[PDB]
């Protein structure tokens, strides 16, 4: 009798945890990524204009 | 200058790489840091020449003054986008991420929790 | 003092330097080998213990040093020496065999 | 004796031409750890030299460190990486052997010259291990690192 | 003083165990640590030629090391870390740095802020 | 140039700090001002460098307001050839620390009394 009652209380929170954890991660991470992507581009644009003004002035 | 944090990002980035780009992101992280530190350093703009000293005291001023006019008239563009519908394939990837996983998973979890009731026993 | 004294010094040290090295590499060669050659042995001897392992036998009644025949190119002997006189306290019958001189 | 001591100031790049190297039959017979410059410093010239060299000098010396080890043990025991590095070090070494135009009488060769970038590049290649599947002794007496490579090929 | 007292000392000892301990010796954990750490500290004072600095950075990075934030890291990468760290804090925590300069004296909060900055930075330094 | 070193009473001890941007230095041989500190060292070990970064460091201070700490630097260069100096000076130029700097230069060549004199000179100027 006693085995199955514990077995299942284990399995159920296990599958609850992983599914809610998998959801929770993606939102903020991809929010994460979204921004790095706009960064990665943006960077170089600033650099490059700024650099142009030095380069010609020399 | 050019970049920013959005969400939580340079740390929160690197660890987490959607399989459909997963491998790329590991390499991309380190590239980004290179750009980051570089840009922050550069000068942003030089001085802009003291003409008064040079025009008066470089007395080939026919040459100097003509070159002056060409320089003062000289107009300048900006660099070029190439890679920023990634920015927009973002909102698409953001659907995939929430609703495409959000929804199906929320219905799954629905079942796991309802089954939790009986297995208290 | 003087350079004399110094060289007198130097002389030997240099000699030493060499000597030590002669003795060193030679030793190392022997050693190298000794180790090398030790592989089947390692197993084998490890083997030796096979069941002494799986049950040691007790003697309320065989101390036996094993060292080489020379030392002081280390305090090698001194270790066993230690460990054997230390032994000898503990023991029964103390009749000892010294492999190694 | 003060004079050279002073001289050191007056020395700025230093040449000890070296018997060892010579002994290795290597003409060039120079020792690297002496072919130095007080201005040879990384911040003060550059680490491209200094580090590519440090890697090299490392490698050779490190190899020297192994050379004593190997001197006892043979090659076998080492890590393969070491074996590689030895070979490389050695290629590099060999790559330093450079024929002489001015001593076809000695060399029986024309000499060579090596354009620095190409030289270095060369070492990047060996360093990169790129040629370490090639005759090491093809690095012997050549000009461009390419010619060492070339020299390897005709063989294998 | 707050970082240095310890450090100078640590280096002394470190040096001492550089000097007696392990190089082909013993392997007592204490001393081995001192060495690891020490070794770290060594790099940390190791300064490029053409590299003068602001004091606060210095106390900062030093602090980091003092407080053992890098034993868990291998020596070369400290350097990397530092640069990066430095530019980071310069950027954001110029605030904090500013302050640290201002009071001339690291403060517990700051320590935490710093700590965090570093730990996290460090965390970033790895991941 | 021959002005005496003033007395005790015409002097006062240090409480001043001075910085070099060299972590190690400011920390470990933390130096104030007045202080005689022997730099002893060898063939461009940065031997010379060391002074340079220090000077450079003071730039911020010379860019700062630590006037009370404003460090006028005098590098009396004895025996360093014109070239050596050339490099050095140039570096300083670039750093334009030179604005707060005398470089008294008695190069390698010099008539010895000049070389001799030069420090006393530098000294006077600094006094």
């Amino acid at each position: 009798q006693l085995e199955e009652v514990k077995q299942a209380s284990i399995k159920q929170i296990q599958d609850a945890i992983d599914m809610e954890k998998s959801q929770q991660a993606l939102v903020q991470k991809r929010h994460y990524l979204f921004d790095v992507q706009r960064n990665n581009i943006a960077m170089a644009l600033e650099v490059t204009y700024r650099e142009r003004l030095h380069r010609v002035y020399r | 200058r050019k970049l920013a944090l959005k969400t939580i990002d340079w740390v929160a980035f690197g660890e987490i790489i959607p399989r459909n780009q997963k491998a790329v992101a590991n390499s991309l992280k380190s590239w980004n840091e290179t750009l980051t530190s570089r840009l922050a350093t550069l000068p942003e703009k030089p001085p802009a020449i003291d003409w008064a000293y040079y025009k008066a005291n470089v007395a080939k001023a026919g040459l100097v003054d003509d070159f002056e006019k060409k320089f003062n008239a000289l107009k300048v563009p900006i660099p070029e986008d190439k890679y920023t519908a990634q920015v927009d394939a973002e909102e698409k990837e953001d659907v995939k991420s929430c609703a495409e996983f959000l929804t199906q998973s929320k219905t799954r979890i629905q079942e796991y929790e309802k089954e939790l009731e009986k297995m208290r026993n | 003092a003087t350079l004399k004294d110094i060289t007198r010094r130097l002389k030997s040290i240099k000699n030493i330097q060499k000597i030590t090295k002669s003795m060193k590499m030679v030793a190392a060669a022997k050693y190298a080998r000794a180790e090398r050659e030790l592989k089947p042995a390692r197993v084998y001897g490890v083997g030796s213990l096979a069941l002494y392992e799986k049950a040691d036998i007790k003697t309320p009644e065989l101390i036996i040093g094993v060292s080489s025949d020379r030392g002081l190119c280390g305090a090698i002997h001194s270790s066993v020496a230690k460990q054997m006189k230390s032994e000898a306290a503990n023991l029964k019958e103390v009749k000892i065999i010294g492999v190694g001189d | 004796d003060p004079a050279p001591a002073t001289t050191f100031a007056h020395l700025d790049a230093t040449t000890v031409l070296s018997r060892a190297i010579a002994e290795l039959g290597i003409y060039p017979a120079v020792d690297p750890l002496d072919s130095t410059s007080r201005i040879m410093d990384p911040n003060i010239v550059g680490s491209e030299h200094y580090d590519v060299a440090r890697g090299v000098q490392k490698i050779l010396q490190d190899y020297k460190s192994l050379q004593d080890i190997i001197a006892i043990l043979g090659m076998d025991e080492l890590s393969e990486e070491d074996k590689l590095t030895v070979s490389r070090a050695r290629k590099i070494q060999r790559f330093l052997s450079q024929p002489f135009q001015v001593a076809e009488v000695f060399t029986g060769h024309l000499g060579k010259l090596v354009p620095l970038k190409e030289t270095i590049k060369g070492f990047q290649q060996i360093l990169a291990g790129e040629y370490d599947h090639l005759p090491e002794q093809a690095f012997y007496m050549v000009g461009p690192i390419e010619e060492a490579v070339a020299k390897a090929d005709k063989l294998a | 003083k707050q970082v240095a007292g310890t450090m100078k000392l640590e280096l002394a000892q470190y040096r001492e165990v550089a000097a007696f301990a392990q190089f082909g010796s013993d392997l007592d954990a204490a001393t081995q640590q001192l060495l690891s750490r020490g070794v770290r500290l060594t790099e940390l004072l190791k300064q490029g030629q053409y590299s003068p600095m602001a004091i606060e950075e210095q106390v900062a990075v030093i602090y980091a090391g003092v407080r053992g934030y890098l034993d868990k890291l291998e020596p070369s990468k400290i350097t990397k870390f530092e640069n990066a760290f430095l530019s980071h804090v310069i950027s954001q925590h110029q605030a904090l740095l500013g302050k640290i300069r201002t009071d001339g004296k690291i403060s517990e909060e700051s320590d935490a802020k710093l700590k965090e900055i570093v730990t996290n930075f460090l965390a970033g330094f790895e991941a | 140039v021959g002005l005496k070193a003033p007395g005790i009473i015409p002097r006062i001890s240090v409480r001043e700090p001075m910085q070099t941007g060299i972590k190690a230095v400011d920390s470990l041989v933390p130096i104030g001002r007045g202080q005689r500190e022997l730099i002893i060292g060898d063939r461009q070990t940065g031997k010379t460098s060391i002074a340079i970064d220090t000077i450079i460091n003071q730039k911020r201070f010379n860019d700062g307001t630590d006037e009370k700490k404003k460090l006028y630097c005098i590098y009396v260069a004895i025996g360093q050839k014109r070239s050596t100096v050339a490099q050095l000076v140039k570096r300083l130029t670039d750093a334009d620390a030179m604005k707060y700097t005398i470089v008294v230069s008695a190069t390698a060549s010099d008539a010895a009394p000049l070389q001799y004199l030069a420090p006393y000179s530098g000294c006077s100027m600094g006094e």
